[PDB]
């Protein structure tokens, strides 16, 4: 077992033993970027390879070359945490050694001077956190792995809809990793066409001519030969018996004094066998048989010296008699069949406008760049630069591989550019497909689908940077002088900087990590997308690619995918899934040799898995693991059916290996329909953390692996005892077996405290260990938000009853008692970050000064001398968090205000109040205040206060570290001295610092003493720097935007319990909205008088089929039962015996479940604590498909003295009388979505408007009016409410006079409207009349 | 068909809503078309009382006063 | 175009500060009445001299 | 116009106009400089190009805006707008005096009213509140009134309760389809941020309580108020404009309640006895002396309006149940007692309302409906109806049917093995017999679920309809259907691969049982297919409606 597994244990039902445990869930994200940035000895993908691609860069013929030596990543400017505060990017400097060589003109190549410039900084690049996240501006962000069509050759069909004929079509497409696409396609006339990209269509052969192929050669490529012999007189023919197949005899087939075939007699296998064994190498044919046959090569008269017939031309009884008299004996003709071997290329030539290489190149250049005059150098350079350029083209490794593999080649690796043989082979294959041999692959198949990740894309971006800078290098090297410049003046910063900064900054893939929740983060980091650059779009792709493919098994989750605009264009990574070496997806399997199912794991990709017969995770094997039944359910090639006892090569690794980490957290999933299951696994990521993280009452067993593998918790790096435990920090003393010889050391984990998340929720760690407690290597030291003892708790369980309660639960709406809002269990904490901008206008600078025109003493009280709110001061909507004032000259009043100001003696201030007020309606406590001052502007009072405070706090925080670490080290030295030098009492007497001056007998112990000291001083000096830098980074003015003099960031912590209108659901996809909060008095109770927490609606259950939501209720009930029993025995303090007995009983449950429980545990100090944590309930694990069973749940119920029915009599808290029939009651885990009404509720009367078109628009976060759409208009039309409509689209919105002229009448008590004309139509009048169109309003 | 039948509307301002705007505007411009409203969409556009329901009376009285004494 | 890729183009977000909010013109309309009513109570030449 | 950070922003029309102007001037100059023909021509061409790009860009080389790749938006695009075809008056417009939030239940409501959040009503009627406030004199000037409600002084709540009384508000949901998508209600001030919506109207809006939000609008002008109250008023539309049938018909919980009342069992408390009026028939039940469902002859006075414009009266000893008898207390006037004597399913409960409308008129129907809702919820709650895992009963003969059909498949398998039947013939046979099995198990489970409750009155055995919860739900019309229950208890269907060809290995397990890896995976396709299908057919429906409103 383990350590923190002593504090609690989940009861694990199910039979199937885990053959392979769950790996690191964050695997992909980390591994990828781990490959991107790294020093790679070779051209394997990485910054190295990216460099080696475009480099070296030489001037155009100028013999001045710039090559690349090596690169390095300097230490980050700010650490992960500091950078999260300041708001900069967590990034490392890119320092690269470049070399500029100037070749002495007139080769041999040797250089006059090569200046090797030291590392030149181009840009900084983002870094990945241990949690697989990036921080762009003070915010954790994630780059979603992309899934797209892998580079290579692709043979499609496109039948049906095309041309309505039904003759179908066949198209091939060569798609590289970069560069133009090469398409080959047929048409109804069987003419082979080719196009680059999506461009103009061209007859296929025209590419071959550009490759230097004459007609003769093309015909030599795509057609066999039929040899004719004019021997004696009157032509004969060579014959291979297989040729005659698929045809009926055109004449008398006879030779060798024996007539094999007659006319009108089709040639079957019989005639073929006869002619075959008889060995007929020659047959005489009529002079008329060549009337249709097409000549292969050219032909000329030796005498006349004229062209008799061009290559690829139909022979006639005329031309034949023309070339036969010339002496020609042999004539070559294409071997053509309209069934077996199709004459497509021959007919392609007849559509070919071109003749030679040049003409082809011209017709191509006038295709790619149509309309501009074609040139030789142009048409050459283009065609060479398209598919043959090492620069502008590549398939990469995946591309070359899939290419050769789909061409049935041998070599899995080769060049990134096409070869003549490549293109020609692809054409040959397309032809073969049209001929009836060979199949067509499909895009949806996961074997044709690749998966990128952060690293690849980052590499692509940095690459684009390198090319856009390459142009600059070659540009400057044009006119450059000798030693005057260096590889600095050329290479800029921005080209790399903004290039990578763009990607991480704005991309549909790059996005703010969704952090409300551990499962949210972890399921965001494992996510795939067919969208973004390189992929398709929502409107682009249809349902096909969206749909779950059979290949998605063990790779993609069939359930958890977003439901909406993009469905199936995202999905999620399966639990055990891995990115293939090439970047396909591969899944764990169990190799079955002979008749035994072996526990040896194997990784098969989408293509690898294809022919193999795979058994099922749900199957029965006993002892040595032989399949019980002689017939076992298995899926083999694309399909699934019953297979013979031993026909199988493989079996499923686990029960959960089909689903995803999110879908694996749904208990009794096998009992839920896939729709509502999707809804559930989608909503579970929307769970907001709670104030008291509880625990799942009904589990799976992934709840540990999730919270653990995610960064929310803090795991121990090494095992040992805890020296110190604080809500702030945790200090572990490292065990000797683990700990390194030098420096000794004790692991110090600094815990994260209350701080803002990306979702404006609260993220706060808490210590789960006590002072001086033993820990295991890799154990949970401190939990996170919504995490309990290593297990993931996304919400809180509670007492649930199914019964209609006076309609208050009517729809999916939920009715909850007051016991829940009282205990503050469902309460959540929110952290809002508000900012105040001090800018500069031509009218004057803005002041943050506390001196504000027109404010009360109650407003001025909450602020200090500097105008900043005190830390810890609780505020509500309208309070002044930060004072601000902006200069406004010449108030420019009217006589009424002139008289008013004259009488009341009020000087109109030259300044307007710009202060940042608390958003209306929200109320919280100020936790933290930050001040960013422009470099060079004098720091204000509060600024200095904050600065010095941070200085002292940093001094204490670093000093404490130095102290703990040093005491720990000296202790280790003192430990070494007593071995070989021993004086125990006599040692610690003299000053500690003196201990260093001591020696010891000759031994390795004298060396360790050297080490301890050698490292001591390191930590001694490493203090200085760690202080100095830390000091300076507090002092330096943070860089700001143009015009902003300083910025005050205030952090507010609001606490919201729960109220009607909030949305909360279960993991089964049953939504709900709290309707009323009912008194405990009116709450239905049982015979024990215990009120029920929540009353749901039983009507929602049958229609939306999730029966799991009931099972979770039943089991949970029984589960809590086992809690109460223990809670009794603990309250009655029986003994360590009875408790052990009952606990052992509960951990067994009938027969045949893998458990492995106690009596190893210490009889008192251990067991008694386990029961102590179990008194709240008995946590139960129900694996996805391996989960619990009816009778098991019922038996556990019997163990809890609860009924089998799971239904207990209830009583109305009002009349007290019984409810007829029982009601299902129990415990259901309920989350709380972040959809709380406090955010959702909006309203407006008359707000600010828009400048362009006068329309309602929120300026102050005072929400602009609701949108009235065309349909919403049709409603009013149908009703026939005319004035409602008019005012709706005129006076309440678009009418610039109407709005105010209305408002006046509104206050005056007169309800009317003087509508006028909406500004939209007026604007349209001006817009139309701006053109040559005269549009007027007429009549009267 | 309904999609085809919707194509014919006397009011051009109405046509500029659903149909291709450019074409309609030009095609109506050359002919010097006169859009008299009388319909729903064309009226909603210009922000006047719907010639139906509560406003059918208004548009009626107006239509009657129009093209008369 | 800002996020959502829609017709939500940046210009549609520029608010009009230049035009006075209605809640103001209300108050001004009333201040007319305040000053007038209060100038009704002064003597003839006091009203004339103050208005002048 | 300006912007924060000192930066500017401007329309693309300025770039375009600038180009046109510049080139035009350059042409004038080149004219005065007597430039050669080639130049003046090139210039004229360029000007034509520019003017074109200004009027409509994209019939030409598609000019791009300054230091930006995106093509500048021309005047044609200024007119045409975008997002399909609308110019600002169709696709939408922002409107003052409006709001929105999540919606809640509010069963205490009357069909003519809705709970309106306090703060919301404050912000919405703010202009009116000002007016009333300084109308009574509680505020010196409008400014002071603003400061009053800004402070929320205790008097303004009552001042608001003044303006709220007869002033209706409009409520609306996201997918507006038919005119009932927007209705008028009477505001009732409520604490909290949620809007309370009358359950009976939840049908027309197609609003689940799963977190749907509803927009609110204020009928500013007087005409808008009278329009809302005499037309858009919820109480004035009780009938679907599509068909004469009532749209206000009780939905789920309520129909389950009335079902549980109007139901009758064989032997219970008070079975066989006799009581004068329903007034004491309620007393008997409330006391616990008599069960809600038992056959009891009781006197009732039922009215018939048969006389011309005039209500008749009569009475008789009717054979009915305690529950039905109690329910009769609601039914007004002219409706005959025969309407409540049935089982009262979701269908009949509607025809009750319909007949009430076509007989008694509007008001009696409205109040009738309110009452029906209240009693529905009440008695449904008292009923203690629930859903357990054992409430779903699987046929005992199931595994047997499965096994026999499973023998059929192997029979046809042997046939094809011996070549007795062709591949396709065999396939069709197997799929036929499997579907047959599915039908067997289904028509079994429905029987074992429906009448299987066997009980006794004074004798040994007499059998009637089941009291099983999920069955009451499916039978009444509250929720669920035989087709769905079929998926709960009996085996669920057969699934077809994405190709559209049905698999010959159906799902032999149901939801109450475990669905293994395969069965679930195979179900997934049908699931995503379903979600996609409906989500798309929503858009198709919308497009259809649009073409329709355009043609009419
Ligand atoms: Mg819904």
């Amino acid at each position: 077992y383990s350590y923190t597994e002593k504090k609690r244990i989940r009861k694990d039902f199910g039979k199937r033993p885990q053959v392979l445990d769950v790996p690191y869930l964050l695997s992909i994200q980390l591994d990828s970027f781990q490959k991107f940035i790294e020093q790679d000895p070779e051209g394997q993908y990485g910054l190295e390879a990216a460099f080696r691609s475009v480099f070296p860069i030489q001037s155009y013929s100028g013999n001045s070359e710039l090559q690349y030596v090596s690169y390095r990543l300097g230490e980050p400017v700010f650490d992960v945490q500091e950078c999260q505060i300041r708001g900069v990017t967590y990034s490392a400097p890119l320092r690269v050694k470049l070399r500029l060589v100037i070749y002495e003109r007139e080769a041999p190549e040797g250089t006059v001077k090569d200046i090797k410039e030291q590392e030149v900084y181009m840009g900084e690049i983002p870094l990945m956190t241990d949690n697989g996240t990036f921080v762009i501006n003070g915010t954790e962000r994630v780059i979603v792995s992309q899934l797209h069509r892998s580079p290579g050759v692709f043979f499609d069909s496109d039948k049906g809809k095309t041309h309505s004929s039904g003759k179908v079509l066949y198209n091939a497409r060569i798609i590289p990793y970069r560069g133009s696409w090469l398409d080959f396609e047929f048409d109804p006339k069987d003419n082979l066409f080719v196009r680059i990209d999506r461009r103009r269509k061209l007859p296929a052969t025209i590419i071959l001519r550009a490759l230097n192929y004459t007609t003769e050669q093309i015909l030599d490529l795509f057609f066999e030969k039929v040899i004719f012999e004019i021997r004696d007189n009157k032509l004969q023919m060579e014959l291979v018996p297989e040729r005659l197949r698929g045809e009926t005899a055109s004449f008398d087939i006879e030779a060798n004094g024996k007539v094999y075939v007659e006319k009108g007699r089709r040639i079957t296998a019989r005639h073929i066998r006869q002619l075959e064994k008889d060995d007929v190498k020659l047959i005489e044919v009529p002079v008329e048989y060549i009337a249709g046959k097409v000549v292969a090569k050219d032909y000329i008269d030796e005498s006349t010296g004229e062209l008799i017939c061009a290559a690829n031309m139909e022979l006639s009884l005329d031309l034949l008699a023309k070339l036969s008299q010339s002496g020609h004996k042999r004539i070559e003709t294409l071997f053509t069949n309209d069934l077996d071997h199709g004459p497509y290329i021959s007919e392609t030539l007849r559509v070919d406008p071109t003749n030679d290489r040049l003409s082809a190149l011209v017709e191509i250049y006038r295709m790619m760049r149509p309309g501009e005059p074609p040139t030789r150098e142009a048409a050459e350079s283009l065609f060479e630069n398209l598919f043959f350029s090492e620069d502008r083209y590549d398939l990469s490794a995946v591309g070359r591989m899939k290419f050769n593999r789909s061409l049935l080649r041998e070599e899995i690796e080769g060049s990134g550019i096409l070869s003549k043989d490549d293109i020609i082979d692809v054409m040959k294959k397309l032809i073969d497909i049209r001929n009836g041999k060979g199949e067509v692959d499909d895009i949806d198949h996961l074997g044709n689908r690749r998966i990128r990740s952060v690293g690849e894309m980052a590499e692509n971006q940095f690459r684009v940077g390198l090319v856009r800078v390459e142009r600059a290098v070659k540009e400057r090297l044009s006119l450059g002088d000798l030693d005057t410049l260096m590889p600095q003046d050329m290479i800029n910063a921005k080209p790399i900087s903004a290039a990578v900064k763009e990607f991480f900054g704005s991309s549909q893939l790059s996005q703010f990590m969704d952090q409300n929740n551990p499962l949210s983060e972890i399921t965001h980091k494992r996510r795939i997308s067919a969208l973004g650059p390189g992929g398709l779009t929502r409107e682009r792709a249809g349902f096909e690619v969206r749909d779950v493919h059979p290949t998605h098994y063990g790779r993609v989750c069939p359930i958890e995918t977003p439901e909406g605009p993009n469905i199936g264009l995202i999905n999620s990574l399966s639990v055990y899934a891995q990115t293939n070496e090439y970047g396909f997806l591969e899944t764990p399997y169990r190799k079955v040799t002979d008749g035994v199912v072996t526990d040896e794991i194997h990784y098969l990709s989408a293509i690898e898995e294809g022919n193999y017969v795979i058994a099922q995770a749900n199957s029965n094997l006993d002892e040595e693991g032989h399949f019980v039944e002689d017939l076992v359910t298995c899926r083999s090639k694309g399909e699934s059916s019953l297979f013979s006892r031993d026909q199988v090569d493989y079996m499923d690794v686990s029960t959960q290996q089909v689903v995803s980490v999110g879908a694996s957290l749904i208990p009794f999933l096998e009992h839920d329909d896939a729709n509502r299951a999707l809804m559930g696994a989608n909503m579970q990521r929307q769970a907001v953390p709670t104030l008291r993280a509880d625990k799942p009452l009904v589990g799976t067993g992934m709840e540990r692996a999730v919270a653990v593998d995610s960064g929310v918790t803090a795991v121990a790096k090494r095992g040992g005892v805890v020296q110190y435990v604080d809500a702030s920090r945790i200090v572990i003393k490292v065990n000797e077996d683990e700990m390194y010889p030098g420096e000794a050391g004790i692991d110090i984990y600094n815990l994260t405290k209350y701080t803002r998340s990306n979702q404006n929720t609260c993220i706060n760690q808490m210590p789960c260990v006590s002072l001086g407690e033993p820990v295991e290597r890799g154990d949970v030291l401190a939990d996170g938000p919504s995490t309990d003892l290593g297990e993931l708790a996304l919400g809180q369980n509670m007492r649930v009853a199914f019964m209609p309660w006076n309609g208050y639960n009517f729809e999916d709406s939920i009715l909850v008692s007051e016991r829940v809002v009282q205990e503050d269990r469902f309460t959540t904490i929110h952290i809002q970050e508000l900012a105040c901008v001090s800018r500069d206008t031509k009218l004057g600078p803005e002041e943050i000064t506390a001196d504000i025109p027109n404010v009360g003493e109650a407003a001025l009280s909450k602020l200090d001398e500097s105008g900043i709110v005190y830390i810890g001061a609780e505020v509500t909507g309208g309070d002044i968090l930060v004072g601000k004032v902006t200069p406004k000259g010449e108030t420019q009043l009217t006589p009424e205000e002139k008289l008013l100001r004259a009488i009341f003696g009020e000087k109109a201030s030259d300044v307007k109040d710009s202060s940042l007020r608390v958003p209306n309606g929200v109320s919280g406590t100020v936790i933290d205040v930050q001040v960013f001052t422009r470099d060079g502007v004098e720091k204000d009072k509060r600024a200095l206060e904050i600065e010095e405070m941070q200085l002292k706090q940093a001094k204490k925080d670093l000093s404490e570290e130095l102290q703990i670490l040093e005491a720990g080290l000296f202790s280790r030295i003192r430990a070494v001295l007593v071995a070989g030098g021993v004086e125990a009492e006599k040692l610690d007497k003299l000053p500690r610092d003196r201990w260093l001056e001591l020696g010891l007998t000759d031994e390795e112990k004298q060396n360790q003493l050297e080490q301890l000291a050698e490292q001591y001083d390191e930590l001694k000096h490493e203090f200085e720097k760690k202080l100095e830098a830390k000091r300076r980074k507090i002092t330096q003015g943070d860089d700001l935007a143009p015009g902003v003099l300083k910025i005050v960031k205030v952090y507010l912590a609001v606490k919201r319990r729960i109220q009607p209108g909030d949305k909360m659901a279960g993991r089964h996809g049953n939504k709900g909205v709290i309707s009323k909060i009912n008194p405990i008095e009116d709450m239905p109770y049982d015979e024990n008088g215990t009120p029920v927490d929540i009353v749901l609606n039983p009507l929602g259950v049958p229609s939306r089929m999730n029966i799991g939501q009931i099972l979770e209720t039943h089991l949970g009930m029984a589960a809590k039962g086992i809690g109460d029993k223990i809670n009794a025995m603990l309250k009655q303090q029986q003994e360590v015996a009875k408790l052990r007995e009952f606990i052992q009983r509960a951990y067994d449950l009938g027969a045949d479940v893998r458990q492995k429980v106690d009596l190893s545990t210490f009889s008192d100090e251990e067991v008694m604590r386990l029961a102590e944590n179990l008194r709240k309930g008995m946590p139960i694990a129900t694996p996805v498909f391996d989960g619990a069973k009816e009778a098991e749940i019922k038996e556990l119920l019997k163990l809890g003295d609860l009924p089998t029915s799971g239904q207990i009599r209830l009583y109305d808290g009002r009349t007290g009388e019984q409810f007829e029939r029982p009601v299902t009651v129990g415990y259901m885990y309920m989350l709380k979505l972040n959809h709380l009404v406090d955010d959702k509720m909006h309203a407006r009367s008359t707000g600010s408007y828009s400048l362009v078109t006068q329309q309602p628009l929120g300026g102050k976060a005072q929400f602009g009016g609701q949108r009235f759409g065309e349909m919403e208009v049709w409603a009013l039309e149908a009703y026939g409410a005319a004035y409602t409509l008019q005012e709706m689209l005129t006076v309440k919105s678009d009418d610039v006079n109407g709005r105010t002229k209305m408002y006046k009448n509104i206050v005056d008590g007169n309800h009317q409207m003087e509508p006028g004309m909406p500004e939209s139509f007026n604007v349209l009048l001006k817009e139309i009349r701006s053109l040559g169109i005269n549009i007027e309003l007429e009549d009267e | 068909g309904i999609t085809k039948a919707s194509l014919a509307t006397e009011s051009f301002i109405s046509a500029a809503s659903f149909q291709e705007t450019t074409r309609v505007l030009t095609e109506a411009a050359v002919a010097g078309k006169r859009d008299e409203l009388r319909g729903l969409k064309e009226n909603v556009i210009v922000g006047r009382l719907i010639p139906a329901g509560t406003g059918y009376a208004y548009h009626q009285d107006r239509m009657r006063r129009r093209a008369a004494g | 175009p800002i996020g959502d890729d829609e017709d939500s183009h940046l210009g549609d977000f520029i608010e009009d500060t230049t035009l006075e909010l209605p809640l103001d013109s209300a108050t001004t309309e009333s201040l007319r009445a305040a000053t007038h009513d209060v100038l009704a109570g002064l003597t003839a030449r006091e009203a004339k001299v103050l208005r002048m | 116009v300006p912007l924060d950070g000192g930066r500017f922003a401007t329309s693309d029309l300025n770039d375009l106009y600038r180009r046109v102007i510049n080139r035009n001037n350059r042409l004038k100059r080149l004219l005065d400089l007597a430039a050669p023909d080639i130049i003046v021509r090139n210039e004229k061409r360029m000007l034509q190009e520019a003017v074109d790009a200004l009027l409509d860009n994209g019939r030409r080389g598609r000019a791009i805006t300054g230091s930006n790749k995106r093509p500048l938006k021309s005047l044609a695009d200024m007119i045409k707008g975008k997002q399909g075809r609308f110019r600002q008056n169709l696709l939408g417009k922002r409107v003052d005096y409006s709001g929105r939030s999540v919606i809640t239940v509010g069963p205490y409501l009357r069909l003519h009213q809705c709970g309106l959040p306090k703060k919301m009503a404050l912000e919405l009627f703010k202009p009116f509140i000002y007016g009333k406030l300084e109308l009574r004199g509680l505020a010196t000037t409008i400014k002071a009134a603003k400061k009053m409600v800004e402070r929320e002084e205790a008097v303004v709540w009552d001042i608001l309760d003044e303006v709220i009384r007869e002033h209706p508000v409009l409520l609306n949901r996201a997918p507006t389809l038919h005119r009932l998508g927007i209705q008028a209600f009477e505001p009732v001030l409520i604490e909290g941020k949620a809007i309370q919506l009358h359950p009976l109207v939840c049908a027309a809006y197609n609003a689940d309580f799963d977190g749907d939000q509803m927009a609110v609008h204020v009928p500013l002008t007087l005409e808008a108020q009278l329009e809302a109250r005499a037309l858009m008023m919820s109480t004035n539309n009780i009938l679907s404009p599509a068909n004469g049938e009532p749209i206000i018909v009780p939905s789920q919980d309520v129909v389950l309640g009335l079902y549980y009342m109007t139901r009758d069992c064989v032997n219970a408390k008070g079975e066989g006895m006799v009581l004068t009026g329903p007034k004491e028939a309620e007393r008997l039940y409330r006391s616990g002396l008599a069960s809600l469902h038992a056959r009891v002859k009781v006197r009732i006075t039922e009215y018939e309006k048969d006389a011309n414009g005039e209500l008749v009266a009569k009475t008789s000893l009717k054979d009915t149940t305690v529950g039905r008898a109690i329910l009769w207390m609601i039914v007004p006037k002219g409706l005959p007692y025969s309407i409540v004597n049935q089982a009262l399913g979701k269908k009949a409960i509607s025809k009750m309302l319909n007949t009430c409308y076509r007989i008694l008129g509007l008001k009696p129907t409205v109040i009738f409906a309110d009452q029906i809702m209240y009693t529905g919820f009440a008695y449904a709650a008292r009923s203690g109806a629930s859903v357990g895992i054992d409430d779903m009963v699987i046929p005992e003969k199931k595994h047997e049917i499965i096994s026999e059909a499973e023998a059929e498949v192997a029979e046809i398998q042997e046939q094809f093995q011996s070549g007795l039947v062709t591949a396709g013939e065999r396939y069709n046979k197997v799929i036929d017999i499997w579907a047959a099995a599915n039908d067997r198990v289904s028509k079994a489970m429905m029987d074992n679920l429906q009448t299987e409750t066997v009980i006794n009155r004074d004798g040994q055995e007499e059998k009637q309809v089941s009291f099983n919860s999920i069955y009451m739900m499916a039978d009444s019309g509250a929720r669920g259907s035989a087709a769905q229950i079929r998926q709960l208890a009996g085996m669920r269907g057969l699934m077809a691969k994405p190709d559209g060809s049905i698999i010959e290995t159906p799902i032999t397990a149901n939801f109450r049982e475990g669905l293994n890896v395969l069965q679930y995976f195979i179900s997934t396709h049908g699931a995503r297919k379903g979600l996609a299908d409906t989500a798309l057919k929503t858009a198709n429906s919308g497009y259809l409606t649009r073409r329709l409103v355009d043609v009419a």
